[PDB]
């Protein structure tokens, strides 16, 4: 049979969604239906299993909590981990690249999280922990707890992307949805995950692959994940300026960056003057010894719209 | 009967060169 | 000879043809539309520049195959009727 | 399933074959070229950007032609051997 | 059976694109339909490779990589070019000279091309290769790579030619699409390969041939190579003046070349004084101790114009 | 039969193109596949009418200029236009609103438009014509019959939009190709047709329909009408200041503006401030007397992007 | 049989080389091969019609002269060409427009030239006539003969153009062959013939056509016709300064043209600023009050080449 | 002679069919 | 194939020939000698730009009327051998 070529590689990219907020967080991908992508969701808490809209579910720690939460507890998420790392490592094998969500401060995703990057990378897989503090109000205890469980994270990821909770109040207006606030939040994770997989599979005239990737995250730090989509005049500066905003990141100083991976997407009418200025802004940041890719993907598709994709990684 | 069906077959294939 | 007019493909063409071939101009229309239709979702992402190449030459090969069977059976059926012919 | 290139009608072209049909695909492609040369020799100045549209187009009404005959003839055959197997 | 003389001479011309912007450069001349050339595409990328028009294909490393690129890494490019050396070899064998094309400053070009020019000098063929550098804002360690891949290059290349990437955003003027950019730098390329097999196949009255190219290309260096059309009263002075410009290329000084071969190609009725006019524009930059070469081609086929290919080598 | 209800309004608009310059703005919209919207060629030149991409033409004039063009006679037109009156008024029958496309300074656009213009309003048809002026390097008799057939053509429209084709040159930028800058301006029409189509049958909360429409083109002047699309954070104002700018139309005031129709559409996260900026945005310009309609469409098809679709009518 | 679409117009165009010189002119353009267009050779002399590579001929006058020449009697001239006016109208008829050379000042062209003319404009039928002066040894008697016939002939074509033969001496320089020269003075003809047959027949984006011919030649007066060619960085500029140069023609003005019609011709490349420059050229000579008619055709077939065609007429 | 030829038939109406 | 080198009616001509066609190609060089030789004189004063030409198409004409005799008697002679055959 005559068939016509296939140009789109082929990734396989897996989010976890670990506890209540990481289940939240991948749960709100769910329903915003993006493909490409294997969503799952571990947890101690049968109930908040049985709930969430993620498809495949993992009950950890079956045996120490018997479908209870891990109560506040770091050294129970941790313990309940490592009972089940076997089902973790079965349903986590054969994956290029990782993207652990858990909101952090509790027991079960602060003590487990650690142990499923650490899964991660024992099996060889390029990881990245999308994380939340925990709000003001909730304590100094959580925090602590949280911040404790951030460094074990950071032990075993390759890149680490922290949302402060109290940035939402701080960012989003009086009169906001507590729902509204938490898709703010969980749209972090998803524009992360949808750009990163638009870069891996989607060709290009100056292709970026999956090695750039691993080439600009090869190295332990904070990182910043996203896109930005404009029209019009001014859509170059405007689409360049909206990837690498990140109002509700944690304070990043993007100078500091050691590695940028940058995608422009757009019509064949394209100009090179608009190609220019989003170089330029991303020279605006970017450090001399750090390895900067550019890569550019002419789409018929595109009408008159310019997605720029930004990840950058070594921070701090 | 045998004689008749030959006759006729070169008539469909009459129909069938032409088509 | 009154050139006609189609939209194949999301592809605007003008042909003309004579007035009795109008109604097979259509069929074939739709046989392209639906060919080259299912020929988008074989691939997600390709080079559709070409894809009405491999729609013609998908249809090349599925006229050859039965272009053979027209010399095939017309050869077999001729014996067969001249040697009925001369034995009776 | 290994992809072959292809050059056709002064434009290149990539499909992967499976490698029994891989002479049928070049005499596919020798047949479209020769037709598609038949169709530019036909006019002056045209639209070339619609010339392979019109040489699927010709090939399917070329195909529906000899394709009906293929029931056609299969019918008439399958008859006339029912009523001679019934009678002998 | 009496047979008309053939008058045209036989030369095996191999364009190699090497990594994402080579292939680009050549696939460019594979959609402009130039005849008489042979044209590859060697590449680490399999998406590439498929996406190219350029019809033989050579994927290196496929046991380095596994179809994915070299990630920014000049060592990785240089090791898959080394394990697939032989695919090289037949396939660059049996050749009289070669236009090697990369765009240099990534992982795959920059540490690939070497290696190209290497198996086709040491096969002992005549190398020519064309090459881009990055743009200003791909950083600095994207220029650093790019230039000791350049260093790399010119131990075994014949002759080079350099063209700035940010000569685009200079010379092409606010408005210009990104394809239109990138097509004037691949008719660089384009330009000096058919020139060269234009002057080396075809006859002339004072006839220049392969030998004549092997001896102005003795001396290492960079070159400048392209050709030059005009009609009217002027034509002479205008396709000379034409051939000799080079917008795109970076800052170089044809004084110092240490070789120059020009072929004019017109009707019957090229003039003396246009024969003249071609050969002083020629001597103003011809230094004295250069092998200067003109050749001329009366043809019945240029109706009313004059052509005029010049070749520069030796240059710094 | 169990029967989901239809939400879709039903509306008939055609896009006519007279003479070359409206048959190529016409075929724009024609090779970027807008739907919904018939599309027509009207013309005396047979040549041009078999070249467009436009399917249903309608040849006018064939007895008195013998399928030739009208050789920059407005006369010619008009009576090319009068002679084929009813294949004019067969095709148009039955249709809510047309948009006619021409090239004014020419003989059969500028003396063929007021004709179709002439049969729409007296079979009762909302009218809107997009026209160009010729360039100034065309002439000043140029000009001048296209400034008395845009005198003729105001006669018989309800809204009339002028592009001065001297423009493309101050605005697009000293590079741009032939095709993309008559793109650029034929965008004009485009986003026109294409945005009082999405008003029209769309649904939407605050609904807005063809009547709303009517009642601001019930008075004869300038009109100016496009779409604008934003996402991010600023994205209400930036696409209400994206609907609102025309660079390529004539200068204009839209303080002048006695009708104004605003449609805003996005998901159903739209914040109330949003639709508060929108509307400011509006009543910058309009006038006291001016009929404002603001509309509104909460989308779930949509995404985090917002589009605000403005029409102006009665301007000077 | 489905047939793709000829987008080529029909037109019909007829050369007619009246006397010895018209005779030689013609058959340069035969010897040229120029397509789509018919040759003619009228003549007096038996001996020159067998002479010429013109394949029709038309023997006038043979039973007034026998088979000879006029003998530099305008009168005999006149008088063949009256005695066999019925096959110079039956070779003549259907045609949509003549060009007729003559050789001014002997005595068939002279007499026979307005005969022609008278010929084909009774037919109905757009006349351009190319004729030249005899030379300055030539005698006052030559060139008082000459002049008279080209009083005669404007009152019958519509356009005239005059080539002195005396420029010949002036502008080719010495040195060069009489067979190069008058093929100089033959070009003229050859560039005006092509150049509105290729206009005419050719489709284009801004269409241009027989009726715009028809419409700048409805004024009487001498006309100029030719067309420049250019490739490189100043291709717009160079061919359209080349086509409205005009060395071998006699002086004249062309600010006092009441018609010009200009068509560019190149590839889909051809930038705005080019069209703008050639405009520019145009309107740098064009009056307020003469109808200017600019055209575009977008060519595939031109790779990297413009062409611009400029017909002014009513000169004087 | 006239028996088997139908026989035959039958196979050659069956090489058609799976061709 | 070894480049030969002739000079026929005053200008010199490169061929190149297999080995076996040498003579051949001598003695049709002496054909065409003669046959332009004695076109020279047909006419004193010519357009002898175009002599060769007549003396192609002469020897065209002269072609066709002895080509048709070879189908002529090779048919004459098949009826008649193939019914000498059916009597005896
Ligand atoms: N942005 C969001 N933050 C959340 C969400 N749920 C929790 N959190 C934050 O994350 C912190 C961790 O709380 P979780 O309920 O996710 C703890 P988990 O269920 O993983 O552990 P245990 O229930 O203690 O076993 C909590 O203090 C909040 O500040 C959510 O849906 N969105
Ligand atoms: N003029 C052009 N320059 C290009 C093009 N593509 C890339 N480049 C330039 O060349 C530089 C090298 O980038 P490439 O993508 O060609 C690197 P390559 O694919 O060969 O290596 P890896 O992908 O790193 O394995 C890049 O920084 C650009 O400045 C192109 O199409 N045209
Ligand atoms: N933006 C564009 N303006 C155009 C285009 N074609 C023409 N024009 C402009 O419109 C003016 C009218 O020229 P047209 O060719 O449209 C004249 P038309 O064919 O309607 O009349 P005749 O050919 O004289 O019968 C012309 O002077 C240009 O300034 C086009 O494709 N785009
Ligand atoms: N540029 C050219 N000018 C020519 C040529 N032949 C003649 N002439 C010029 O034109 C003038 C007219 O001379 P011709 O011989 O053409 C006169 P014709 O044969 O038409 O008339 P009679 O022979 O007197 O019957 C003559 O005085 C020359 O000045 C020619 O081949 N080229
Ligand atoms: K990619
Ligand atoms: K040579
Ligand atoms: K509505
Ligand atoms: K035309
Ligand atoms: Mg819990
Ligand atoms: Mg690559
Ligand atoms: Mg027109
Ligand atoms: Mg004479």
């Amino acid at each position: 049979m005559f068939e016509p070529m296939e140009l789109t590689n082929d990734a396989v990219i897996k989010v976890i969604g670990v506890g209540g907020g990481g289940g939240n967080a991948v749960e709100h991908m769910v329903r915003e239906r993006i493909e490409g992508v294997e969503f799952f969701a571990v947890n101690t808490d049968a109930q908040a299993l049985r709930k969430t809209a993620v498809g495949q579910t993992i009950q950890i720690g079956s045996g120490i909590t018997k479908g209870l939460g891990a109560g506040a507890n770091p050294e129970v998420g941790r313990n309940a981990a490592d009972e089940d790392r076997e089902a973790l490592r079965a349903a986590l094998d054969g994956a290029d690249m990782v993207f652990i969500a858990a909101g952090m401060g509790g027991g079960t995703g602060t003590g487990a999280a650690p142990v499923v990057a650490e899964v991660a990378k024992d099996l060889g897989i390029l990881t990245v922990a999308v994380v939340t503090k925990p709000f003001n109000f909730e304590g100094k205890k959580r925090m602590a707890f949280a911040e404790q469980g951030i460094t074990e994270l950071s032990k075993h990821v390759d890149s680490l992307i922290t949302i402060p909770n109290d940035k939402l109040l701080k960012v989003l207006g009086r009169g906001i949805s507590l729902l509204d606030a938490f898709g703010a939040a969980n749209d972090v994770l998803k524009g992360a995950v949808q750009g990163i997989a638009e870069l891996i599979t989607r060709p290009g005239l100056m292709n970026v692959d999956f090695a750039d990737v691993r080439t600009v995250m090869s190295e332990m730090g904070y990182a910043m994940m996203g896109s930005g989509v404009a029209s019009g005049e001014d859509r170059a500066e405007e689409a360049a300026e909206m990837a690498i905003s990140s109002p509700l990141l944690e304070d990043i100083d993007l100078s500091g960056a050691r590695g940028v991976l940058v995608n422009i997407t757009a019509g064949f009418d394209l100009r090179l003057d608009e190609f220019e200025t989003v170089g330029n802004t991303i020279r605006a940041f970017a450090s001399d010894n750090a390895t900067v890719v550019i890569g550019t993907s002419l789409d018929p598709d595109m009408n008159d719209e310019l997605r720029v994709t930004v990840v950058a990684t070594g921070i701090g | 009967m045998l004689q008749q069906t030959i006759e006729q077959a070169l008539l469909e294939q009459g129909r069938i060169s032409e088509r | 000879a009154q050139p006609v007019d189609l939209q194949i493909f999301g592809r605007s063409l003008r042909v003309n043809c004579p007035p009795e071939q109008r109604d097979a101009l259509n069929q074939a229309a739709e046989d392209l539309n639906q060919r080259l239709q299912d020929l988008k979702e074989r691939t997600r992402v390709t080079n559709t520049e070409q894809l009405v190449f491999i729609a013609a030459l998908n249809i090349s090969y599925e006229l050859t195959q039965e272009k053979a069977k027209t010399r095939d059976y017309a050869s077999s059926m001729e014996q067969r009727i001249r040697m009925l012919q001369q034995t009776i």
